[PDB]
This record gives C-alpha cells, sequence and structure tokens, in this order.
RNA sequence: AAAUUAUAUUAUAUUAUAUUUAUUCAUAUAAUUAAUAGGAUAAUAUUUGUAGUUUUUGAUACCAUGAUAAGGAUUAUAAAUUGAAAGUGUUAAUAUCAU
C-alpha cells in the first residue's frame, strides 16, 4: 500500500474515542413534573438563576 | 386567536407562537420562564372567550368624507 | 483617525450654558465637586469641577492643574474650569 | 433662477471637451430644443451638434491606425479639417444656447447669477448678495437690497 | 481638606457604600467591594 | 423606483459655481437643508461635525426619511376607526394577521377579489348605520352610484 | 446596456436564429470595466 | 529575546485588570445613572418628594464610589500584547480579530502561525454582504445574527 | 519633421494683517518589581497569609544586503468566441553597522 491513509475512522477507533470519555448526566432532560412556577428562580444565591 | 395575535404581535409569525428566552444564564430557567410568559399569554388572549367586551375591535380604514358629500359644505 | 476619538481633549455669549457645559440643568454637579471619602487633601482639583457660590464666598484655596485663583468674581458661578482658563 | 453665487467662467473648448457627460448630455440637449421649440424657432445649429456627437461617440472607442507615411499632407490636412470644422458648429450652440437663455430670462422676469450680463436690463454684470462687498470689476459698493432688474406687480 | 471642605462640601457615606450585599454579586460579576483595586474571596491569594 | 437624490456628495477640493459643478453647501442641495452645515467663509466641536461624512450621511438619511413620510402621510384619503367585530363587512370577519406575520392576505380569493386588506378603504357613507346610530338623520347624503347598463353617450347612444 | 443584454440572451434562448443578427450587433457581448 | 519586556507585560495586565473593572462595575455604574438622571416618576409607588429623594440618595451613593470604572471602553482597546507599539483603533494601525497591530500582524503573517488567505488589496475579499454594501453592511449583518433575529420575551 | 510616446479632469495655497484652536515644543512629574494552591449530587486527610529570598527585567555593532534607471527577442494569414493576449535574456551609478 505504502502511504494508505483512511478517510473513515474505524469502528474500534470511534468504540475507544466514546468509552474513555465520559457522559453529561443533564444531557437526558428528562421531564415529568413541570415548572416550578414559585420557586425555581428564587432558589439559593450560589446556584441562582 | 385575534386576541393572541394582538397581545404577541412580532412574535406570532407564519401560523407560529414562538418565544425566544434569553433572560438567564442557564436553559432550564429560560425555558421555565419560556413557559411562564407563554402560560401568561394564553391566559390573557382566553379573556375572548368571556364576553364581546374583550372581543378585539376590527381596524377599518374609514375613508374622509367624498367629493360627493363635500359638495354639500 | 476615527470622529471625535481624540485621547488628548472659548468665549460665546448665545453659546454659554450650552458649550462644553452639562446638556441639561436638571443634572447634579460632577464628582469632583464633592467629597467621596476619607482624604488627606488634595494638591489639585480636577478641571470639570463646577465653579459655586462658595468658591468665591470662602475663599480658601483653589489649585488647578499651575493656576491659582485669587480673583474671586460672580460672573465664573454655574461653569466648570475648562472655560473660566 | 435659484443660483445667485458667484461664478467662475470657463473655455467653450473644455466644455465640449466633456462631450456625453455635460455638453452632448442626452437630457440637456432635449430640455434646449424645448426652449427653441417655444419660441418658434428652428433648431439648426442644435440639430448640427447632436448629429455630429452621435457619429462621435460611435466610433470613440474604436483605436485609430497607425500612419506608415505619406509623401504629402493632404489625408492629414482633411482629417484635421474636419475636426476644426466640427467645433466650430459646436461654439455656434455654445453661443446660441447663452444667447436666448439671457433673452428668455429677460422675458420671464428671472434674475441671473452674479457678474451675468442680459442685454434688455444690465449690460453690466448683474450682482446680488455677493461676499465680496462691492462689485467685483465694476470697482462699486453694492447696495441693500440687491438690484431690481424688473418692475413690480408679477 | 479641612479647607478644602468649605468651597467642596462633604458627602461621606462610609465603608458600607463600598461593600454591596452578597445578592448583588452575580450583578457585579461575582464581586462586592467597589475598591480601586479587585478583591478576590479566595484565601490563597489573600 | 425614484429618481431623487439620496447620497450626499463626497470630500474633495473646493467646488466653484462653474458648469457641471456645484459647491459642496448650496441652497440648491437638500431644500437648502445644508444651510445648518454649511461655513459662510472660504469651537471645534462646532466645526468637525459639518466635516465628517458619516454625520452628513446620518443628517440626509433624516431628512429623506422625514421626506417619505409627509408623502406617505399625504396619501392618506382615510383614518382608523376602532370598529367591534359583529358590526364590520364580511371581508373583515376572518382572523387578520398582524403586519409583516404572515404572506400578504388577499382579501376575498373565493369572490374574485385579489387585493391586499391593509390596503382596503372603505367609505364613510355606507358605514352610517355604524358609525353613526345616535344621530338618526342621516348626516351624510347616499352616494349616487352610476347606472351601468344605462344607455348614455360613451355607449353611443 | 445590461438590460439590453438580458433581452438579448432571452430572444436567442426563445429562437435560436436570432442568435446571428443579434451577435453580429454586439448585443451578446460582455465587456468588463469596474469602478 | 524573550517574549516581550516585563513593563509591556505589567501594562497588559493593567488593561486587562481594567477590562475586568469594567465588568465589575458597568451595571452598577448604568443603574445609579439611569436612576439618577430620569425626571419621568419612576413608578406610581415612587412619585413626587419620595422619588426626588432616592434620586439625591443615589447619586449621593454613585459619588461615594471611589474607583467605579466609568471610563468608556474605546479609550484603552488598542492595547498589543506582544509587542510595545501602540496602534489606533478606527485606522489601518490595528486589526480588530487577533487584536494586534499592524506592524505585529505582519510579522504573524510572514512567520506563518496564522492561517490567513491573502485577496486582491483593492478588492472586498470575499464576504457578499462586504461586496454588496461595505463595512455598514456586514456591521448591521452582525447586528441582526446576534439581535434582532430572537424575537423577545 | 513623420510615428505619437503625451495621462488627462478641476480646485486650492501663503503675516491681508491681527486673533481662538488639533499636533509639535518648553518647564513642572507621577508610576516600581517577584510563585502555586483542586469545594454539591465523589466511601470519610479541616487546609492553606503555607512552603520564596542575596528573585527576572543587562551584550545596538561598521560583513560580502538591497533598491534605481537603461536597452532584447516570440506569437497573430481565424469573422468564430462573453472574451484573438501572454510568457522568456544583458550594463552603468547609489548602497551594505547583527557573536
Amino acid at each position: 500500500r505504502m502511504g494508505y491513509i483512511p478517510r473513515y475512522t474505524p469502528w474500534e477507533w470511534i468504540a475507544i474515542q466514546e468509552a474513555d470519555q465520559p457522559l453529561i448526566a443533564e444531557q437526558i432532560r428528562q421531564d415529568n413534573i413541570g415548572t416550578s412556577y414559585f420557586f425555581s428562580l428564587n432558589r439559593y444565591w450560589r446556584y441562582k438563576a | 386567536e385575534r386576541r393572541l395575535r394582538i397581545l404577541a404581535q412580532h412574535r406570532v409569525g407564519m401560523g407560529v407562537l414562538k418565544l425566544d428566552a434569553d433572560k438567564y444564564e442557564d436553559q432550564a430557567d429560560n425555558v421555565t420562564f419560556g413557559t411562564t410568559k407563554l402560560s401568561e399569554l394564553l391566559a390573557d388572549a382566553r379573556k375572548a372567550q368571556l364576553g364581546e367586551e374583550y372581543w378585539p375591535s376590527v381596524e377599518l380604514k374609514v375613508r374622509k368624507p367624498s367629493g360627493q358629500s363635500k359638495a354639500h359644505y | 483617525y476615527p470622529f471625535l476619538r481624540r485621547p488628548h481633549i472659548n468665549p460665546s455669549a448665545p453659546y454659554f450654558w450650552s458649550f462644553m457645559t452639562a446638556k441639561s440643568q436638571m443634572a447634579f454637579l460632577p464628582e469632583e465637586n464633592y467629597i467621596t471619602g476619607d482624604w488627606t487633601g488634595k494638591f489639585f482639583v480636577s478641571k470639570r469641577q463646577v465653579y459655586t457660590l462658595q468658591h468665591a464666598t470662602s475663599g480658601a484655596k483653589v489649585r488647578v492643574k499651575i493656576f491659582e485663583f485669587n480673583s474671586p468674581s460672580r460672573w465664573n458661578i454655574g461653569k466648570e474650569m475648562n472655560t473660566l482658563t | 433662477n435659484t443660483f445667485l453665487t458667484s461664478s467662475v467662467a470657463t473655455p467653450p473648448i473644455s466644455v465640449i471637451r466633456t462631450g456625453p457627460k455635460w455638453w452632448a448630455h442626452p437630457e440637456r440637449m432635449v430640455r434646449q430644443k424645448l426652449m427653441y421649440f417655444t419660441l418658434g424657432v428652428d433648431q439648426l445649429p442644435l440639430r448640427r451638434t447632436a448629429v455630429i456627437q452621435r457619429d462621435l461617440q460611435r466610433f470613440h472607442m474604436c483605436k485609430p491606425p497607425p500612419r506608415v507615411g505619406d509623401s504629402t499632407g493632404y489625408k492629414r490636412s482633411r482629417a484635421a479639417q474636419l475636426n476644426t470644422w466640427y467645433r466650430r458648429i459646436q461654439y455656434q450652440e455654445y453661443h446660441m444656447q447663452h444667447l436666448f437663455t439671457r433673452h428668455v430670462w429677460g422675458l420671464l422676469r428671472v434674475y441671473p447669477g452674479n457678474t451675468t450680463k442680459i442685454q434688455g436690463k444690465a449690460d453690466d454684470g448683474y450682482v446680488g448678495y455677493d461676499s465680496v462687498p462691492f462689485h467685483r470689476y465694476n470697482r462699486a459698493p453694492l447696495p441693500f437690497p440687491a438690484r431690481e432688474l424688473y418692475e413690480r406687480r408679477k | 481638606r479641612r479647607e478644602l471642605e468649605k468651597y467642596m462640601p462633604d458627602i461621606t457615606i462610609g465603608p458600607k457604600a463600598l461593600v454591596t450585599p452578597v445578592s448583588l454579586m452575580n450583578a457585579r460579576n461575582g464581586h462586592r467591594v467597589t475598591h480601586d483595586l479587585l478583591h478576590s474571596y479566595d484565601p490563597h491569594i489573600g | 423606483v425614484s429618481t431623487g437624490e439620496f447620497d450626499h456628495p463626497p470630500f474633495q477640493f473646493r467646488q466653484r459655481h462653474t458648469f457641471n459643478t456645484t459647491p459642496l453647501h448650496d441652497a440648491n442641495r437638500f431644500g437648502g437643508r445644508t444651510a445648518y452645515l454649511r461655513e459662510i467663509g472660504p469651537k471645534k466641536q462646532g466645526r468637525r461635525f459639518k466635516k465628517d461624512p458619516r454625520t452628513v450621511q446620518f443628517n440626509v438619511d433624516v431628512w429623506c426619511a422625514q421626506q417619505t413620510l409627509r408623502k406617505r402621510w399625504k396619501q392618506r384619503d382615510w383614518e382608523v376607526i376602532e370598529i367591534p367585530f359583529r358590526l364590520v363587512p364580511r371581508e373583515q370577519q376572518r382572523v387578520i394577521p398582524e403586519l409583516y406575520t404572515d404572506i400578504p392576505q388577499m382579501t376575498d380569493p373565493a369572490r374574485n377579489d385579489f387585493s391586499n386588506i391593509r390596503n382596503k378603504v372603505y367609505d364613510r357613507e355606507e358605514l352610517q348605520g355604524v358609525l353613526f346610530p345616535a344621530a338618526g338623520a342621516m348626516l351624510y347624503p347616499p352616494l349616487q352610484r352610476v347606472d351601468k347598463q344605462a344607455m348614455t353617450l360613451d355607449k353611443y347612444l | 446596456f445590461a438590460l439590453r443584454m438580458a433581452v438579448a440572451n432571452a430572444l436567442v434562448k426563445l429562437i435560436p436564429l436570432t442568435r446571428i443578427p443579434l451577435k453580429k450587433s454586439g448585443l451578446l457581448s460582455v465587456d468588463r470595466r469596474r469602478e | 529575546g524573550q517574549d516581550v519586556p516585563k513593563r509591556h507585560t505589567h501594562f497588559v495586565l493593567e488593561s486587562r485588570l481594567m477590562y475586568e473593572k469594567s465588568f465589575r462595575d458597568c451595571w452598577l455604574h448604568s443603574v445609579c445613572r439611569a436612576i439618577s438622571q430620569l425626571d419621568e416618576p419612576l413608578s406610581k409607588t415612587v412619585v413626587g418628594t419620595h422619588q426626588k429623594m432616592l434620586q439625591r440618595k443615589v447619586t449621593c451613593f454613585q459619588y461615594n464610589q471611589y474607583g467605579l470604572f466609568k471610563t468608556p471602553y474605546y479609550r484603552l482597546a488598542n492595547v498589543d500584547r506582544y509587542h510595545a507599539v501602540q496602534g489606533v483603533a478606527g485606522t489601518r494601525e490595528w486589526v480588530p480579530y487577533v487584536n494586534v497591530s499592524y506592524w505585529t500582524m505582519n510579522k504573524m503573517v510572514r512567520g506563518g502561525n496564522l492561517l490567513v488567505h491573502r485577496v486582491h488589496y483593492t478588492g472586498w475579499g470575499t464576504d457578499s454582504h462586504l461586496k454588496k454594501g461595505g463595512w455598514e453592511h456586514r456591521w448591521n449583518k452582525v447586528l441582526q445574527r446576534n439581535v434582532l433575529q430572537y424575537s423577545r420575551i
């Protein structure tokens, strides 16, 4: 071959690059209650809106 | 629908009410504020079901009196 | 060079209160016409301090960066130190 | 006329050298024809000027061929004979425009610019509200208000 | 200052007017003190 | 399409009143509105703004906007009266969107009326039962409309 | 000039033999002059 | 060497501290200026003597802040970080994206550090808005992308 | 004494003669130093004025650079195309501050 560079990254290399980095838990964005109309914008000052 | 179109002038466009919430730094507080504003706009627009005094007035471009009417002046 | 963006920044009778002065009379005097906090004394005052009645009334010391105002009068009252020099 | 400022005179060769820009501008040449057509006057030096410059603009982008050499100066002098012939017709329309416009402005009670002569009213150059307080070439002080060349009742 | 206070009146609230409350921290990019120098609230710099 | 002047002439050598050349500040330009921005002679805050290009371009944009506004308001032979939904005619009994919200709405494509509802102007004499119920004396006379089928001078009779 | 070139190209596209005089008059020809 | 003398590093760090003090003080100074310089009533609740007393009190609060950053941004927005040459914002002696002078931009072009594409020096590059209307039209297009495409809530 | 290389376009200028201002210049000045430090949803270290003191800002030279002007040759045997335009060589004077 002598100079072969792939134009598609192989499935093993994609799997290794996926298996090394964690997930963000807020990416799931699940919601079943509703919006807190009174409290969510008036929470504690360090974590406030 | 008429009261919702008048109360949300440029936020309604092509049959779709769109609200761009940019108030808070986080998107969760932004979607909370957007849900609150959508519910407030809906509750204000629902007043047309109470009576005809909440039906918004049609704005007619009524002409000036014509030359046939101005001839009697 | 852009318009009126130079970092290093005249008698007129009908434009006396409107030339190099504040636009409105409703606004208050600037920060140099008042004492901010605990001071040991300033060697000179800024050029944007408005000459008030108490400048010509008391007359302790007027040092502008120099400039010594030892001739008090009432024709200077209501005007900053720019056009007085 | 609303142009009452002091003006700068130009030689007539510099006017005609503008060509299609100002001298033979087609919008300007049309409204010169409406002045002559209103007075019952044939537009013959203006039609002579337009027919010349219509064909002059047609070949004005062509490059002249190199002349390899002539024994006598006859084809070069003929090309120069017609060239100075075209300037003299355009000199006549340059005078015909300035003649009739100053004559119409005396009829319509139109006050001209500074140092401009109207043959019926102001034999000298009429000056009104100049920056110089005196007459520039008559050396006379100007009165206040400006000189009235016509009567009052419109 | 004692001769400067005649023509120039004194408005001295004190150091309480230089320290904004904790509820105004995020409006002022995290700060509370309005000094000429910046003030970090960590002990390692402090 | 309009052929009036919009831009300001640029800054160059001081022009003279010659052929094809007007001075940079003349009373003929912009209705004489350059009289505010001119210097008659052939204080820095009152001299620098007369020579800035963005300032004079903003000023002539303001003046052209004033001209556009007065010509759009001189076109108006009408006025807007807030009429309730019940007494309005049949073409306005629909949901009319706001300006620049939807496609420009035709008046009635079913009744072969293809025209913008926002440009519709109704006569005052046809709405006297709506605008004036308290008078009861018919303050405006009825509009005489010509008989289109009558044999007149237009139809060679 | 641009309007003339557009109308001439439309006439060439509609009737093809119209290209025989219209190219000879130089109406289908583009000059490259900028400011 | 080595990178730049340390007095210039001190100068760039003082410019960064001035930017940080601007971020610290701008909201407070803007609220104080907008309360203290208003003649219309603030609310139905606060009118008359209460409004004038509140404006005098917020003016006393605004004047008592020693070190409040009221300096505009364009007065010291021409500081270069690699070299000590001072340019002018608005002229060709300054480039806005990489925020260096013309000399430093030429050295980083000739050094190969940046990835920049050369275009003809009398054209408008490649941007269709820039070829269309110039600097003001791309200015308005950046405004239209940043703000005016959002329906405010 | 021909071929045309030629740009060409229009405007301005001064102690008339004195006055204010943007920059320039005079003479008074303020500003000074050094280095890291992880904090909710984590199976257990309480912690940070602590480890730094005689901290770094200190080599503008006589190298053999490079710009200026000037002369050479090749291609059009087509009426088509939006568009018949592009590459290749020699001498004088000036000049050369990096162990």
